[PDB]
């Protein structure tokens, strides 16, 4: 049968009226607070334990209501930031600026007042996955950690950097008065003009008005954030940017900080081979332009890399072209035969995003935003951006023109707003990529898809008549091993020097003598002349002047190859890797969508096991999608010395 | 950005059906007492809702009604009549004029 529970007032009413109490009717005491069983012929007590109070809101109740009060705050007050934003970056006047200000002061000290408030909630009594990641999220005091006087001097300094960098501007012994910048001045002198005693002073010259004024800076910089990043618990400050990728509190997933440095350095070591190949196929070119300036055994210098750093290596495209005679994957006359304009390449990504699977595009998009150039009374920023304004906004900022590339950037862009609108649904903490390395790559995945002769021939950018050689392949690997392999050594070298230099591994007068040294012996990298420890050549580059993890480019690149061999598996394309095309396939978009959605309120791990399969990142689509270039690189490679010579230097 | 309309972000329970709430009582999520004041765990019941057609889909402004059909002992009045049944004249037919 069935029994309910019994509840009277005082103990001498329940002996009176326990009589008539069936068995399996649970008493229970209001005023003795006790409970009992009514068992055959008594009623046994049942054994309560201590007194819990009742509870309004539990400590993690608390931080859930005010972590929901704060996103619901943080949303109009972002908003309000990002449209300020938009504006300044559409037209650049004057009360565009202040707004910045107000805006920026707004936020920051909005974020402030709720990272304090959160600061209290403890992280290790509150079980919810979410709220502790949002909270841990929240409570990263970064800078306020230090003093006040430590905190400001830590950031005019950073502010400095970024000034000089800047504003870093050399002048020609020949015309003192005649000076350039780095961009887009020494950039494309470097990248199109053949002239070695041209790019080699400009190198020398940028790195030491540059190098040596950001020297006592960069390294009070370097010792600010390693004692902020101690303040924080941290060991050093590339630890603390390492935090993001930092797993913890889910089992089978966690990941440590210490586990991505390894990872690097084991995709960096298959890569070797590869990239040892590339390196030697540039370097015996560059004797066929240039033989006697460079050496094979020897290195290559940084400035004859196609830049200074030698961050990417497409412009040397044309010095290192392995068949100059036949004709690059370009669709241009498509372009003016049919006038294709930026809304139509857009509103084509937006039918090819349909196609895959993915739904469409909002159109607030289309009337707030612009694509091509917005005449010429105001001036709009032409890098491109996409944008997440929050509360369903999202926008695009570029003046996109029709050039392959552009199509290929507005894919990007589509790709980052996609990820936008996918997490849009988690909480405002958790409306953002897991990492700094998955947005990039599904921007990046789009445009190598959309870059694929498939796709064009699918859309009618590529002529129907259009043949696909073993050269053209071939020239295609070779300039995105340029671009992409290319600057994977780059972002290694630099991500990793960055690291010990803030562990403080790197002694004060020996900085340049490890640096450039190792650039030797690593990566193959050699600087045209000797630089001194008064010079600050790796400090030198946009994003480690501008307080930015440079670890974001070579986990990108990880992650974009393992999505486009993943999508690529789940569309059950036939052929090269490289010729792979995502086109007609919902497959690929259902998938790619199951780990856009979650964001950052799943651990990263778990956002790349929902495609390629596992949480590690190996670079077995980067050799399976070169295979054929490494192949081609042995056979270019066979007789042409591999690797390079630490010794050697151009100076030497 | 339309910031005329609120929205009952916080309330002391559920709704009953058919209520419309307009009290404007400080909620308070902690036990200090906000006091007609809003201080630490003290919020606002109503959020101030922003209107932006740049917003998206899920997120736009949508004027939405609803309606309750409740019919109780008066008799039903709001419907639309068949009427129709054009009137057709000598012929034996079975008529039905209002009743």
């Amino acid at each position: 049968g069935s029994s309910g529970v019994r509840l009277w007032a005082t103990r001498q009413a329940m002996l009176g009226q326990v009589h008539e109490v069936p068995e399996g009717w649970l008493i229970f005491v209001a005023e003795q607070e006790e409970l009992y069983v009514r068992v055959q012929n008594g009623f046994r007590k049942v054994q309560l334990e201590a007194r819990t109070p009742l509870p309004r809101s539990t400590i993690e109740e608390q931080a859930k209501t005010f972590l929901d009060k704060f996103n619901h705050e943080a949303e109009d007050l972002f908003y309000q930031s990002s449209l300020a934003s938009w504006n300044y970056n559409t037209n650049i006047t004057e009360e565009n600026v202040q707004n910045m200000n107000n805006a920026g002061d707004k936020w920051s000290a909005f974020l402030k007042e709720q990272s304090t408030l959160a600061q209290m909630y403890p992280l290790q009594e509150i079980q919810n996955l979410t709220v502790k990641l949002q909270l841990q999220a929240l409570q990263q005091n970064g800078s306020s950690v230090l003093s006040e006087d430590k905190s400001k001097r830590l950031n005019t300094i950073l502010n400095t950097m970024s000034t000089i960098y800047s504003t870093g501007k050399v002048c020609n012994p020949d015309n003192p008065q005649e000076c350039l910048l780095l961009e887009p001045g020494l950039n494309e002198i470097m990248a199109n003009s053949l002239d070695y005693n041209e790019r080699l002073w400009a190198w020398e010259s940028w790195r030491s008005e540059v190098g040596k004024q950001l020297r006592p800076l960069y390294e009070e910089y370097v010792v600010l954030k390693n004692e902020m990043a101690r303040a924080n618990h941290y060991e050093d400050y590339g630890d603390y940017w390492r935090g993001d990728y930092e797993v913890n509190g889910v089992d089978g997933y966690d990941y440590s900080r210490g586990q991505l440095i390894e990872d690097v350095e084991h995709t960096f070591e298959e890569i070797k081979p590869l990239y040892e190949h590339l390196h030697a196929y540039v370097r015996a070119k560059l004797m066929n332009a240039y033989p006697s300036y460079i050496s094979p055994i020897g290195c290559l210098p940084a400035h004859l890399l196609g830049d200074m750093w030698g961050r990417f290596w497409t412009n040397l495209y044309s010095l290192t072209v392995p068949f100059g005679q036949k004709p690059n994957i370009d669709v241009t006359d498509a372009m003016v035969d049919q006038a294709w304009d930026a809304q139509r390449i857009f509103k084509e990504a937006e039918k090819f995003f349909v196609s895959v699977g993915l739904p469409n595009m909002t159109q607030g998009f289309w009337e707030n935003s612009m694509l091509t150039d917005p005449g010429n009374v105001q001036k709009a920023v032409c890098h491109p951006t996409a944008w997440d304004l929050g509360k369903g906004d999202f926008r695009i900022l570029m003046c996109t023109k029709v050039t392959m590339d552009d199509f290929l950037t507005a894919h990007h862009e589509m790709g980052h707003i996609q990820y936008d609108m996918a997490y849009a649904a988690q909480p405002f903490l958790l409306r953002n990529g897991a990492n700094e390395g998955f947005h990039e790559a599904v921007g990046e995945i789009m445009s190598l898809s959309a870059a694929t002769p498939k796709h064009l021939k699918s859309i009618g950018l590529l002529s129907p008549d259009f043949q696909e050689d073993n050269e053209t392949e071939i020239n295609f690997l070779l300039k995105q091993a340029l671009t992409i392999v290319g600057t994977l050594p780059f972002t290694y070298m630099l991500e990793k020097w960055r690291w010990m230099v803030f562990k403080g591994e790197i002694p004060k007068d020996q900085w340049m003598k490890k640096w450039w040294e190792m650039k030797r012996e690593i990566v193959g990298v050699v600087e045209p002349v000797p630089h001194d420890e008064t010079y600050c050549d790796p400090a030198s580059l946009f994003h480690v002047s501008n307080d930015y993890s440079f670890i974001r480019y070579y986990t990108r690149t990880l992650y974009q190859f393992q999505f486009q061999e993943a999508l690529c598996q789940a569309a059950k394309h036939e052929g090269p890797l490289h010729k792979c095309d995502i086109s007609n396939s919902t497959e690929a978009g259902q998938k790619l969508f199951n780990m856009l959605r979650l964001g950052k309120s799943e651990p990263w791990t778990l956002a790349l096991e929902n495609v390629v399969g596992a949480k590690n990142m190996n670079v077995r689509p980067l050799l399976n999608y070169f295979e054929p270039l490494f192949t081609w690189l042995k056979d270019q490679n066979k007789n042409s010395f591999v690797g390079w010579s630490t010794d050697w230097s151009p100076y030497a | 950005g339309n910031y005329n309309y609120l929205y009952r972000l916080f309330r002391k329970s559920n709704l009953k059906p058919f209520e419309r709430d307009i009290s404007t009582e400080i909620y308070q999520a902690g036990s200090t007492p906000c006091n007609g004041v809003e201080g630490f765990n003290c919020y606002f019941p109503l959020q101030s809702y922003g209107f932006q057609p740049t917003n998206g889909v899920g997120y736009q402004p949508y004027r939405v009604v609803v309606l309750s059909f409740e019919l109780l002992h008066a008799p039903a009045t709001v419907c639309g009549p068949k009427k129709s049944t054009n009137l057709v004249k000598n012929k034996c037919v079975n008529f039905n004029f209002n009743g």
